[PDB]
């Protein structure tokens, strides 16, 4: 019995019913009435296709919880996750955003744990030496920073 | 790194990031420039725009001649420093009123706590600050001054030597200056714990004084006994943290004193059916949990049995434990907090024995 | 620009309230020098509706009942084979001509359980069982009706209001009986609570009053107790915590007397943790869930993230009980307790994701509210099979659909899509083919949808103005005067001088479309 | 050893709370097995009893409530000549076949205006208007009978019956309107609160939902209201703080939903004032705590100022109502007055004390002495007096039980003559009053002629034991546990003095 996932660009993907519970969505949108094909809109085939890679590797991984708030802050940073979202940051950004519509807490907390260390360890003094979005910062309150810069 | 498309990315995956991103903002530092980022601003403001359920420590310090907010790494080691009139113009940009600032007494200096007291209180406000760090002059000198703060919420202490002073009910001393004014004592919603071997030692751990408490922590505690410890009128939580062995509640002992039944043929009387409806949703795998079988008791005799679970349980909703590594006397819970997620036990491979009294109906 | 949406979509909460909540269901429009006085006192009327039942009628709805409706009852009276010996002294008591008090709470209460098994059995069993011809001998009405014409739903109220008739002869008021409050709770299952209102809310008062007499707050027995007062306790709180489920679901500025005195899940007297959890403090958590989520509407303040992400944690744990309920379904009773809870979770899920589109603005949330509104569509389309066409009769279904396709339809006024409009014709398609037993209530929510369809043209040919400081246009002037004429008519003041007292193109479009398409048509 | 009597005093205020107050008024024996279900809903009763009545005898009626009532049906429906012309028009409109329900409510309150004027009619001219001779053709009961007898108490029961059956044919459930409220305050003047006590606290149940559907909560006027709705909300002020005592006075364990929000056009604001002092004095009934010496303090000063206000309060001889309301002002200051010094002799102990407690009884025992002469004798028929008479005829009789004093001596004969010439309107809570009184004066004998003795830790005697199982016995008839079982299915010579004494004098017999 398997169970046929719908991408946005339109390429109907077949998994596993037992591999597509790794999704907390499809263990709720299958468990309507037992008397098969869920549509995931706004994410590109290639994307829908990584997650599940993600999801046919660890299919048999024992995840913390889902209320373990200090488990995640002990991060687990793993091998094949950390070997796996190595490509270039939209394409990062659009699998986070489909974890998040999945419903899959631990892609979503890999992908965030991948972009807390790139935000963690940015230039210092040349891109945080370097505001960007300015919004709430007076061209006089500027000026006040520059020169209490020397 | 882009930190223009982060920006236009939504709120709570962006909240996803920065939980993972707590302390460590940078990896020794170049702390001038660290401020100013737009990344720290967005931290603060999805920080304020939530509750203070992100990293919420904020102290005051006196610092280069001035009173200024301060963060602090997990290593206490200091992050970014506001001025209160830019934390308030960018709280404002964030809103388009804080209340929840913490007050450490251990991060500071008695010289200086006296002089961040007294500028503090005759400046503008000596209010909004909730939590008060203890753990001795310089805590007299916080304690003649908590009762003009206004809206606290919260009380940590630290190691055995300043707890049984101050929150255990055993003294009834002479002292009104050194202890609480009672004014304190009734808007008190949390207590943690800290730094300690043993809670019930010398005496006996007694909650009874203070009122109104929807929540505790008791946190890396080697020896603590359940059975000694009673608790207030209108108690809700009870979180512990990485504790030693520890004592539970004396329930299977009034149980094997109900029943008039030997502990071996209790043994044979705790069944284990119902297992494979919820509990593998548990993800436990080390403590399988255990009921009592329907065929082995009447009705009205599983009525008294959950009455005595709910003796000495009076009134708790959820029971939150990390690693404890040992429990001697026979956990035996209801399941009227275990079948939903109330009980959570998270890390504990050595634990193996859990029993659970309800009906699953 | 397009910046006016936020605004817009703050104000529809605000319109939520009054006219999808407040006006469409519980606003009665009464004038006390028109309604002819009781004078009749429901006698004859209820003679004719109590001696036109038969036994043998009688058992068939009992039987009907026993074998499909238990998710219903079971938390109420509890088992129902014991309640065969009642029928069978109401039978034998009928003629009697010295009726006690206790005997007639009896028949008030199985009355109340016919009136349940009229109001959930479908057409094929109803004109198998009962007949069409005498009810159109009585009632003077056209003879060419059936019962899936529209003659069911007279049959359940006249047997709504033979309950309460035989309530009325127990003096009910001198005599505090809990066979007042199981009563209601059996006729707080059908639209009983949606056709009079106030008298719903004023039975509903009487049994606040009559439990509070009890004065049982902790419904765990203890160790002094007789066996006997332990199972007493027990039905007793079964019994509460579903007069506050149903407490709850008739709120608003005409119930001021609250029973909610249970603390809701971890923002007080009667902390819902503490009790082992049936059916019945299963379905009030999901309703404490769902009165979390609404208190927001009217409320000028917006609602913490913190409290929707425990929201949210609750609903998926909640979620994951109803698929580890466990039950066997050769019954069939839980099947129908299942749907129940899972229509209720779908619910609650989309007015979560409602919130997180309207005060937030957060990651796909507009698609979030287009998936579960289509998970809510196939878990009413998936009962327009055979056998199971009555499950679309619980009056939860009622309100999901009025929240769903007024605001599908406000969204789609303003914003262009291409979903959307695809889910608005599916709701389109979903609203016709509802079952016909909430009648008039049914035809009023097309009618609401069908002037948010002409209010997008209006919002098309006319171009938007702008004064730099706030946005001008039609539609927000008659989407602004739709909540005045409401609050306007629940405002009781009026009634108290009847009681004691002696007594621009803009106007010009605003007033023909208000004069075309009346917001007080809504109006019960 | 005498340390009995502080703890004794304390106890005065649990069996005061108990059998005093809700044993003997707020207490009915139900039994659902045997209670006849009223098929015909008191139709053929209420057709009678509503035929019975007579024009221009309802015209008498209103003149009467016109010249002598108006301290009364001041606070609810303030003046009763704008109400002629709903008098009228119910006579013109009672020959019709249909009704409507605006006039059904007006019809309501008539007939609780009329229940007001028979229950505070003197009998001469009661038996002037009405005759007594149908009364007896319909009740099948003796005709040598008068309205002394109690007959007069009959007619103001079926009276209070058919505005309630008014009532009924408005589906007043499913119609709520201002005027049940006013209905309901006029029945409340008249001791048909303690003939059906949980029907009246459902109907009182049912006037808190109809007031607090209005959604008024400030009465103040301001400057952009239309007059009218000022007018309005100050009327509605004056009902709501009436309709707060008179929710004060059916409080109890069969009454747990509550109006009384208000903490502590002039007569209505010192009514309140008064009758809230009074609210906090007894709230130390049931209670285990004690008010503190500052509370009784204040409660005395702030006496003090109403007790100059109703000095400050005028009086006149021509109009009959100038003196009701001074009557009952100085009445009700001066119960007040009497419960502050009982609870100064109860819990502190403060010297001259007992003094003013048969001070201020005899000022009571004079102010209904005063009235015992022509032209005020229905003075005495308020549900006031029988509160408090009950109250301090008990505190007396207790407190001769255990403390002998002549002055108390004379004091207690004095309440026991008063006791037997209270009218006859207050019945069987009179003869009820008369039997608990002498179950009190055998117990003082039982007292007399037994030795009270001590283990050592604590005393010993029947009284004590007799007067504890009078609050548990009481106690135990008012739990509904047993109905709601039998709703959900149909499932030594210490000793022997003891039960002699309570088979002899039984607790039950105060009961209704």
């Amino acid at each position: 019995s398997n169970v046929v996932l719908v991408s946005g660009e339109g390429e109907r993907f077949t998994v596993d019913k037992k591999i597509a519970e790794r999704s907390l969505l499809l263990k709720n949108y299958l468990n309507d009435m037992h008397d098969i094909v869920m549509p995931v809109p706004n994410v590109r085939s290639s994307v829908l296709q990584k997650v599940i890679e993600w999801a046919e590797h660890h299919r048999d991984s024992n995840f913390p919880d889902e209320d373990d708030d200090d488990s995640r802050k002990s991060a687990p940073v793993d091998s094949w996750d950390r070997e796996f979202l190595k490509v270039d940051q939209e394409m990062l950004y659009e699998i986070i955003l489909a974890a998040n519509y999945l419903n899959i807490k631990p892609l979503l907390d890999a992908g965030c744990k991948v972009v807390a260390e790139m935000i963690r360890g940015r230039s210092p003094e040349e891109i945080r030496r370097t505001f960007n979005i300015v919004n709430d910062f007076t061209p006089e309150e500027e000026a006040a920073i520059r020169r209490e810069n020397e | 790194f882009n930190p223009v498309r982060f920006l236009e990315l939504p709120i709570d995956i962006r909240k996803e990031v920065y939980f993972h991103l707590d302390g460590n903002f940078c990896g020794l530092e170049y702390a001038f420039w660290l401020r100013y980022d737009c990344l720290v601003l967005d931290c603060f403001k999805v920080n304020h725009l939530y509750d203070g359920t992100l990293i919420d420590a904020l102290e005051w310090t006196y610092l280069d001649n001035e009173l200024r907010l301060a963060y602090f790494n997990k290593a206490s080691m200091l992050e970014v420093w506001y001025t209160f009139k830019e934390y308030k113009k960018w709280v404002i940009d964030s809103v388009a009123n804080v209340s929840n600032i913490q007050f450490n007494i251990d991060n500071l200096t008695p010289q200086l706590v006296d002089k961040c007291l007294s500028i503090l209180e005759q400046k503008d406000l000596f209010a909004t600050i909730g939590e008060v760090q203890f753990g001795s002059i310089s805590v007299i000198r916080t304690i003649r001054s908590m009762e003009s703060m206004k809206s606290l919420r919260k009380i940590t202490v630290r190691g055995e030597k300043l707890y049984e002073l101050l929150i255990n009910f055993h003294g009834f001393r002479d002292n009104p200056g050194k202890t609480i004014s009672y004014i304190v004592k009734r808007r008190i919603n949390e207590i943690r714990l800290s730094r300690m071997n043993q809670i019930s030692r010398t005496g006996l751990a007694d909650f009874t004084r203070w009122d109104n408490l929807q929540k505790l922590v008791l946190s890396r505690v080697a020896y603590i006994d359940l059975n000694s410890i009673v608790f207030p009128k209108n108690f809700k939580s009870l979180t512990m943290k990485r504790v030693s062995k520890i004592k539970w509640w004396n329930i299977e002992e009034n149980i094997l004193k109900e029943l008039k039944v030997d502990k071996r043929t209790f043994k044979s009387l705790y069944i284990k059916e119902d297992d494979s409806k919820f509990t593998k949703f548990f993800n436990l795998r080390h403590t399988r949990i255990k009921e009592l079988d329907k065929s082995e008791i009447n009705q009205i005799t599983y009525l008294r049995c959950q009455a005595i679970v709910w003796l000495s349980f009076r009134t708790l909703n959820h029971i939150k434990l990390q690693n404890v590594s040992e429990v001697f006397n026979n956990i035996i819970v209801p399941r009227a907090l275990f079948d939903s997620k109330r009980v959570e036990i998270y890390r504990c491979e050595k634990i193996s024995q859990v029993l659970v009294i309800g009906s699953r109906s | 620009s397009k910046e006016y949406l936020p605004d817009l979509l703050l104000f529809w909460q605000n319109y939520e309230y009054w006219i999808t909540n407040i006006g469409l269901y519980k606003t009665k429009q009464r004038d006390l020098t028109r309604t002819p006085a009781n004078l009749d006192t429901d006698t004859e009327e209820c003679m004719f509706w109590m001696n036109y039942l038969q036994k043998d009628q009688s058992f068939q709805l009992m039987n009907f009942a026993m074998e499909n409706l238990g998710a219903l009852y079971f938390g109420s009276i509890g088992d129902i084979s014991e309640l065969y010996l009642r029928v069978e002294q109401y039978w034998d008591r009928r003629a009697d001509k010295n009726h006690s008090v206790d005997g007639k709470y009896w028949d008030a209460l199985i009355w109340s359980v016919f009136t349940m098994c009229i109001y959930y059995m479908p057409v094929e069993k109803l004109a198998e069982i009962f007949s069409v011809y005498p009810l159109h001998e009585y009632l003077g009405s056209n003879k060419r009706l059936n019962w899936e014409d529209g003659m069911q739903l007279v049959m359940c109220q006249n047997f709504a209001r033979c309950s309460l008739f035989q309530l009325k002869q127990c003096d009910f008021m001198a005599h505090p009986d809990i066979r007042l409050v199981q009563a209601y709770l059996i006729l707080a299952t059908t639209t009983f609570p949606y056709d009079e209102p106030l008298l719903a809310n004023s039975l509903l008062t009487q049994c606040i009053h009559t439990f509070k007499n009890f004065h049982v707050d902790d419904f765990r027995p203890l160790l002094n107790d007789d066996p006997v007062e332990s199972i007493a306790k027990v039905t007793l709180g079964r019994i509460f915590y579903r007069l506050c489920g149903c407490d709850y679901l008739q709120s608003g500025p005409r119930k001021p007397i609250a029973l909610h005195t249970e603390v809701s899940s971890l923002l007080p007297n009667v902390d819902v943790y503490r009790e082992e959890n049936s059916t019945e403090v299963l379905y009030w958590k999901i309703i404490s869930l769902d009165r979390d989520l609404d208190q927001y509407l009217n409320k000028s303040s917006k609602p913490p993230l913190k409290t929707l992400d425990a929201i949210r944690r609750e609903l998926d744990i909640f979620q994951y009980k109803v698929d580890s309920l466990e039950e066997d379904f050769r019954s069939n009773n839980s099947r129908f307790q299942k749907f129940i809870a899972l229509f209720q979770i779908s619910t609650v899920s989309w007015k979560l994701f409602k919130m997180y589109l309207i005060y937030y603005d957060t990651a796909d949330s507009l698609l979030k509210v287009i998936h579960y509104s289509k998970v809510i569509i196939s878990l009413i389309v998936n009962n327009f099979h055979a056998k199971s066409e009555f499950f679309n009769r619980h009056p939860m279904v009622m309100q999901t659909i009025t929240r769903v396709v007024s605001f599908i339809s406000f969204y789609q006024i303003f914003v262009e899509s291409a979903a959307v409009k695809q889910l608005l014709v599916d709701l389109t398609e979903l609203t016709a083919n509802l079952p016909t037993i909430f009648g008039s209530k049914l035809d009023k929510l097309v009618y609401l949808t069908e002037r948010l369809s002409k209010l997008k043209l209006l919002w098309d040919k006319v171009q938007l103005l702008d004064s730099g400081d706030s946005f001008y246009h039609p539609v927000f002037k008659i989407l602004q005067n739709d909540i005045k004429i409401i609050e306007l008519k629940n405002d009781e003041m009026f009634s108290l001088i009847k009681g004691l007292g002696s007594l621009s193109d803009f106007r010009t479009i605003v007033e023909e479309f208000q004069s075309e398409y009346n917001i007080s048509d809504i109006l019960s």
